[PDB]
């Protein structure tokens, strides 16, 4: 599963943000999902 | 490589204009993105190609307990980089923590008034990206 | 389980660097209230689930 | 001078995927754009004139654009007429080009019949060049004069049966009129080649008038006298059309689709 | 038993390594999300009725009065936008 | 400050315990520049005057 944005630290992904649209990162981590 | 108002040939904007490794045809003058908004524009007088980024921006999100509990807060500065909202000495008026020493770089974004440690706890306000906050007394050492 | 946070602004989406325009949005009233909050109340649940 | 000695005669062709060009003057990359706009549709039946002398031509319409392709040696085909009425009641647009010039002139000419232009052997200047001009009696009032580059070459040196196709796309509108072009080689395979490429805009004038009918210039070389020659080339018509375009990495329209073919 | 588990476990790896479509539904949402923000911000290019949807084209062409109008139809499409996104936002979070 | 802007966005003198998005921040021009090609084609104004 391919994953169009991760939502860190700053394509289509750019010109969204441009327009204030942006993306959040989720608060548990794909380490903390993998460790639960 | 600052950021600027522009108007080239009637095509107005504002951005950062950065050299390009784009190569546009003799007759194009600007290029849009898959979005269909302009990201690169060929200067009228020497024929260079320059890629437009607008200047940087983000949410700007306030970490405040009760108010009856505390009057001090951290604030998180969304998806930037920690060494721009320093050179970002704007829409928030309040100046006073661009010289904060207490600065931290999240993944999540720039985070100031708060400060890293290393010890974890249950996640009290999120912040983001495995990193929470808390109001709360140290003393380690 | 979850699905992208999101979070967007009337004041950039609508007219960026538009003062003008901004002044011309503030007679439509809450619905940017409405429209935050409403992605906010999504963006938390993300986590919850 | 009014000679109306030039003939043509017709036949049917197809026309693949020819008559594409970039409907703005926007970089592009690796992003399919739709648009609506005047485009020659794929696999249209395209007219086949042949043009000749004998020592019967009739004047061609114009609207919503013209899809113009030819691919003769020694550029005999010359220029174009394009206007109203090309009788000096309302002005009119010539373009005449040759081997280091074209120039772009819209007048209130009288062009008299059928306008061929008379390139010729000066004794007293020892060199070629135009005679008197059998295209029109005379120019009234101008009010604008362009010169530039010959929007046709030939390749370098010259390979066996090797024509290069010529295309060209006529646009008129909100007072500007539109050149797009592109020269292809031929392997001398076939009419309009199977394969694809976008006609570039070569000039965007603000003529300012009124089109709807055009033309198209042949030279004689007047050896001792109208020596007698033939040229061929194919007409199609534009229509309001959507296309979705396919652009690469560098910006050019390599593919396209015609949205109701 | 174990033999059976373990042969069956050597079965998902290839199961997933070899069909393209296997992650489909978590694929779906990645893509939606993808597409609703794609669709919201080209719909900042529409002209809602407008002369433009460049909003200083507008504003440097036409008077302040006229000028004004035609943001207007620029502001109520984009907050048209805005409500469709977040209303088609507000249902398919309630399905995850 | 930034509390006294959340006490604000709230519109309530008393914030509880969280994280509240305020105003975005967005960087203002430092100038602002006009890119127009060589000044080709000067009228024959001169030849009469
Ligand atoms: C191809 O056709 C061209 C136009 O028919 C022609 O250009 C013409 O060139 C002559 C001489 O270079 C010009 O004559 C005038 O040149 C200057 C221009 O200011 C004057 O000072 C001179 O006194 C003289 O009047 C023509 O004006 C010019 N035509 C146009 C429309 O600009 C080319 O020479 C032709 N080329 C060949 C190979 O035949
Ligand atoms: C986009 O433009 C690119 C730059 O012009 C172009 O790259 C060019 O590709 C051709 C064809 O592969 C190369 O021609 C050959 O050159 C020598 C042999 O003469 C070989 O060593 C090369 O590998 C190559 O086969 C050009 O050298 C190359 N130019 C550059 C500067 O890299 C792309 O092909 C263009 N892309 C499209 C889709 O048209
Ligand atoms: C934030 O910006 C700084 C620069 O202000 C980045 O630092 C650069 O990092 C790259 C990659 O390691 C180096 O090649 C550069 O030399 C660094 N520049 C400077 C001036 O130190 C930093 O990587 C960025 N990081 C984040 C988290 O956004
Ligand atoms: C173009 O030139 C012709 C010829 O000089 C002008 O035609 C004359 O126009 C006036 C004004 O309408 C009439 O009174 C004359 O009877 C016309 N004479 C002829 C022979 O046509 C014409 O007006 C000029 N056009 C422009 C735009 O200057
Ligand atoms: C170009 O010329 C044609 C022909 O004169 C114009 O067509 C005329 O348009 C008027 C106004 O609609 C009608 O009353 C006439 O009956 C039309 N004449 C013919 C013969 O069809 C056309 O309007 C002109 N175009 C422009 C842009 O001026
Ligand atoms: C414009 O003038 C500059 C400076 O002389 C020159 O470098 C440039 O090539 C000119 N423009 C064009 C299109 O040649
Ligand atoms: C705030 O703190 C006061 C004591 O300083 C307490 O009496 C009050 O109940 C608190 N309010 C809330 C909402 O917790
Ligand atoms: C965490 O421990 C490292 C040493 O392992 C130390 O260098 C660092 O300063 C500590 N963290 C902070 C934020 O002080
Ligand atoms: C093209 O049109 C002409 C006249 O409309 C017709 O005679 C001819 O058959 C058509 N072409 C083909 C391939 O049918």
């Amino acid at each position: 599963v391919t994953l169009a944005d991760a939502g860190f630290i700053k394509d289509l992904i750019c010109a969204q943000k441009f327009n204030g649209l942006t993306v959040l990162p989720p608060l548990l981590t794909d380490e903390m999902i993998a460790q639960y | 490589n600052k950021c600027v108002n522009f108007n080239f040939n009637g095509l107005t904007g504002t951005g950062v204009l950065t050299e390009s490794n784009k190569k546009f045809l003799p007759f194009q003058q600007f290029g849009r993105d898959i979005a269909d908004t302009t990201d690169a524009v060929r200067d009228p007088q020497t024929l260079e190609i320059l890629d437009i980024t607008p200047c940087s921006f983000g949410g700007v999100s306030v970490i405040t307990p009760g108010t009856n509990t505390s009057n001090q807060v951290a604030v998180l500065y969304q998806g930037v980089n920690c060494t721009e909202v320093p050179v970002a000495i704007l829409t928030p008026t309040w100046r006073v923590y661009s010289t904060g020493s207490n600065v931290f770089q999240t993944r999540a974004g720039c985070l100031i008034g708060a400060e890293y440690v290393n010890n974890s706890y249950e996640c009290d306000i999120p912040i983001g990206a495995g990193i929470c906050a808390s109001y709360q007394t140290q003393t380690k050492s | 389980v979850s699905m992208t946070k999101t979070s967007v602004d009337c004041t950039m989406y609508i007219c960026g660097d538009s003062t003008e325009c901004s002044n011309l949005l503030l007679q439509y009233g809450s619905f940017c209230t409405q429209l935050k909050r409403a992605l906010t109340g999504i963006a938390v649940e993300q986590d919850k689930n | 001078q009014c000679v109306n000695l030039i003939t043509r005669t017709q036949s049917y062709t197809n026309s693949f995927t020819r008559g594409v060009y970039y409907p703005d003057k926007v970089f592009r990359s690796s992003v399919l754009h739709s648009t609506q706009d005047l485009f020659l549709p794929f696999f249209s039946n395209v007219t086949w004139f042949h043009a000749i002398h004998v020592s019967d031509n009739p004047v061609l319409p114009f609207n919503d654009g013209v899809y113009f392709a030819s691919t003769e040696k020694s550029n005999i085909i010359r220029g174009w007429i394009f206007g109203t009425t090309l009788d000096s009641k309302t002005q009119s647009l010539l373009i005449v080009n040759n081997a280091t010039n074209v120039v772009i002139k819209v007048c209130e000419f009288q062009f008299c019949n059928d306008p061929f232009l008379d390139v010729y052997y000066h004794k007293n200047n020892k060199s070629w060049m135009e005679s008197e001009f059998r295209v029109y009696s005379s120019a009234n009032n101008c009010t604008f004069e362009y010169v530039s580059q010959p929007f046709l070459m030939d390749l370098e040196g010259k390979q066996g049966n090797f024509k290069n196709l010529r295309e060209f796309v006529f646009k008129n509108i909100d007072g500007y009129f539109k050149i797009y072009s592109k020269h292809t080689p031929i392997n001398l395979g076939r009419d309009l080649p199977q394969g694809f490429s976008a006609l570039e805009p070569l000039v965007d004038l603000p003529i300012g008038i009124n089109i709807t009918r055009f033309q198209t210039l042949l030279a004689l070389h007047r050896s001792y006298g109208w020596t007698a020659g033939a040229a061929a080339y194919y007409v199609g018509y534009l229509q309001p059309r959507t296309f979705l375009l396919k652009y690469n990495e560098n910006g050019t329209i390599t593919d396209a689709v015609d949205c109701a073919l | 038993i174990a033999n059976q588990f373990n042969s069956a476990i050597g079965k998902i790896q290839d199961s997933l390594s070899s069909t393209a479509s296997a992650l489909g539904k978590l694929q779906d949402v990645v893509n939606h999300n993808a597409q609703a923000l794609n669709t919201l911000v080209k719909q900042l290019s529409s002209k809602f009725g407008a002369i433009s949807s460049v909003l200083n084209d507008i504003l440097s062409r036409l008077d302040k009065v006229e000028a004004e109008v035609q943001i207007d139809r620029l502001i109520t499409g984009r907050l048209q936008s805005l409500q469709t996104y977040v209303t088609q936002q507000l249902i398919r979070a309630a399905e995850i | 400050d930034p509390l006294s802007e959340t006490k604000c966005t709230l519109k309530s003198f008393t914030v509880e315990k969280g994280i509240y998005q305020t105003s975005n921040f967005r960087v203002q021009p430092t100038e602002s520049i006009v890119r127009f090609p060589n000044i080709t084609n000067l009228c024959p104004f001169d030849e009469v005057f």
